[PDB]
């Protein structure tokens, strides 16, 4: 178990750990959080109460390195750094914990939520998508847009997503144009799974970061990428049997996270209904069908 | 975006454009079969494309061999019609390729689109005009081309025969779209009209009847009643 120490709360803010939040007020006696899981990735949110624009946060994995948070009045906000001084931290963490000015990680034993929303996400590969490489964590928030945004603008803080287009050159061989519009297949297969991602691990990563990125700051960019990853698997009639298997897991527990309140903005009901019943795979995602229908009848 | 009657001038500018119509692309009789089901027989076919500023008809003949072992023929019928389209494009000379080719059925815009993928300085888009142009095959002599064809075929007109020689592109456009909607509202009527009087001749070379001003403006004029009629006709007015 590890500790991310909070110099202090200047400003009254709801904090966010992975899928769960609490209020901190202005100038609470608060320094951390901890007994936070190792082996995980994990975010570390905030939301302003005076101002609820700009959601944004940081990405990280204890094992990289021991971070804190600071409180910036220039540029104001909450912000990561590292401390490379290892005694220096365990020193500052053990006083603030013998002082019980730490929430604790509420992980119920029961909850593999969090495991099963970030099973294939690492830190390596978020450090691709965001890059600021003198950082060992990533930031993001609710306004940073993706590259094939800005292909349609600062791109040092841009999300650098795999660009999905499905009227693209790079999606249709010449000569299949209708075989590669309508069935997608060599695009997952051969362009994307083979060619970019190298593996489905590391597209099921992608998708599930791009999915929490918009879950926890509203980031469109990124639930355009989400429903992009999902309608390309949806749409080919050839897919291995164990992707099919995890996507549709995958997507149960995005979907059971998701808030029952902010359905309307995150999902995407032509992609949805599209899914579920007329694509190849509309017979392959059962868990996912049963609680989008119980839970979000509305939407389809 | 979309066309309508916002920007109908666009079509009659120095911009080479071209209009694909697919309606005629994909025919079929339905019959009844020995045990009493139904089955289809297709027939010829044609792509008609149509440079609304000189009347330059691409008339790609579909023969019915490219529907042989196929399945979802109306599916297909759209991507044929844009492999067919963009070859066309492939095969003029860079300064004759259209600027943007507007497509009679929104079924088109995402079949054209994909096709022209290397062509993206093309733009491709609708219209919400209701344009008559499936009755390109009540035109005689289109007709008898696409019924006595073989094989696949181009073949090559002038829709507006040597209209442009008296009129502007946007009068000659308005003959057409008003010829054609009146033949699709009722071609034995419309038929009629054209040919009632065996002094006026077509042409070998032509499509339409070599009618002076004075007996363009009777006919235009027979072909407005008619297709008011038929409107009584319709709804009882
Ligand atoms: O060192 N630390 O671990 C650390 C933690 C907290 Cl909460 C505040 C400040 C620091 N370091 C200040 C930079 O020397």
């Amino acid at each position: 178990m590890n500790t991310v120490p909070f110099t202090s709360a200047p400003i009254e803010v709801t904090i966010g750990i992975d899928q769960y939040s609490f209020n901190v007020k202005e100038n609470q006696p608060f320094h951390g959080i901890k007994d936070i899981p190792i082996g995980h990735v994990h975010v570390i949110h905030f939301q302003h109460a005076d101002n609820s624009s700009m959601r944004y946060g940081y990405w990280f994995d204890c094992r990289m390195g021991n971070f804190y948070i600071q409180y910036d009045p220039k540029d104001g906000l909450y912000k990561m750094m590292e401390e490379r001084d290892g005694a220096k931290f365990e020193n500052i963490v053990h006083n603030f914990k013998e002082r019980q000015m730490m929430v604790s990680y509420p992980k119920i034993d029961e909850d593999d939520t969090w495991y099963n929303l970030t099973e294939f996400v690492q830190m390596d590969k978020i450090r691709k998508i965001v890059r600021k490489d003198e950082n060992q964590f990533s930031y993001v928030d609710s306004s940073m847009t993706t590259v094939q945004e800005n292909e349609l603008s600062d791109p040092a803080h841009s999300l650098n997503y795999t660009v999905i287009n499905f009227k693209s050159r790079e999606a249709i061989r010449p000569g299949h144009e209708m075989e590669d519009f309508l069935d997608k297949s060599y695009y997952l297969n051969t362009v994307m799974l083979q060619g970019i991602f190298k593996n489905s691990s590391n597209y099921f990563g992608e998708l599930q970061f791009a999915f929490l990125n918009a879950m926890f700051f509203g980031n469109y960019g990124s639930s355009l990428q989400w429903h992009a990853m999902i309608e390309l698997i949806c749409s080919s009639a050839t897919v291995p049997k164990h992707m099919l298997d995890k996507l549709d897991e995958i997507l149960y527990y995005q979907i059971k996270t998701l808030p029952e309140q902010y359905s309307d903005i995150l999902l995407n009901e032509r992609v949805w209904n599209i899914c579920l019943y007329s694509s190849f795979q509309k017979n392959s995602l059962h868990n996912t069908e049963k609680i989008m229908e119980n839970k979000y009848p509305e939407l389809l | 975006g979309a066309m309508n009657s916002s920007n109908y001038a666009e079509l009659f500018n120095n911009d080479i454009k071209l209009f694909v119509d697919d309606t005629n692309v994909y025919r079929v009789t339905v019959h009844k079969t020995f045990e009493g089901n139904v089955a289809t027989k297709a027939i010829n076919g044609c792509i008609f494309t149509l440079n609304p500023k000189t009347g330059h008809l691409f008339l790609k003949i579909i023969h019915t061999s490219v529907w042989a072992g196929q399945k979802r023929l109306s599916q297909l019928a759209k991507w044929k019609t844009a492999e067919e389209v963009s070859a066309l494009v492939r095969s003029l000379p860079k300064e004759e390729q259209p600027k943007q080719i507007i497509v009679t059925r929104k079924a088109m815009l995402d079949p054209l689109e994909v096709h022209m993928l290397d062509f993206p300085n093309i733009a491709i888009r609708p219209t919400e005009l209701r344009l008559p142009f499936s009755a390109a095959m009540s035109i005689d002599k289109l007709s008898d081309v696409v019924m006595k064809a073989t094989e696949p075929q181009m073949v090559l007109f002038n829709i507006y025969d040597d209209w442009l020689d008296r009129i502007s592109s946007y009068t000659a456009f308005s003959r057409l779209t008003l010829l054609l909607r009146a033949l699709k509202t009722n071609e034995e009527s419309a038929k009629m009209i054209l040919l009632s009087d065996p002094t006026i001749t077509i042409k070998s070379y032509h499509l339409w009847p070599s009618f002076t001003d004075e007996q363009w403006i009777t006919i235009e004029s027979q072909m407005r009643d008619l297709i008011l009629t038929e409107y009584g006709r319709k709804y009882n007015v």
